């Protein structure tokens, strides 16, 4: 499966 | 509601797991690499990667 993106702290 | 399209194992307490075909309910996106949603299969409700789901 594909790399995932850096998560973001919400909001 | 969405379909995952391959497999996930949580990376983080804030995540969820699941499988290749499930079900999740409730997707709010949250930004473009993630969404809220219930993985239906299991129960669980938290972060997922946007890049994992298909939408319906
Ligand atoms: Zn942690």
């Amino acid at each position: 499966p594909p790399p995932t993106l850096p998560k973001p702290k919400l909001p | 509601t969405y379909r995952a399209m391959y497999d996930y194992s949580a990376q983080d307490e804030d995540e969820v797991s699941f499988r290749d075909g499930d079900y999740i309910v409730n997707v709010q996106p949250i930004d473009d690499g993630w969404m809220y949603g219930t993985v239906q299969r299991t129960g669980r409700t938290g972060m997922l990667p946007a890049n994992y789901i298909e939408f319906v």
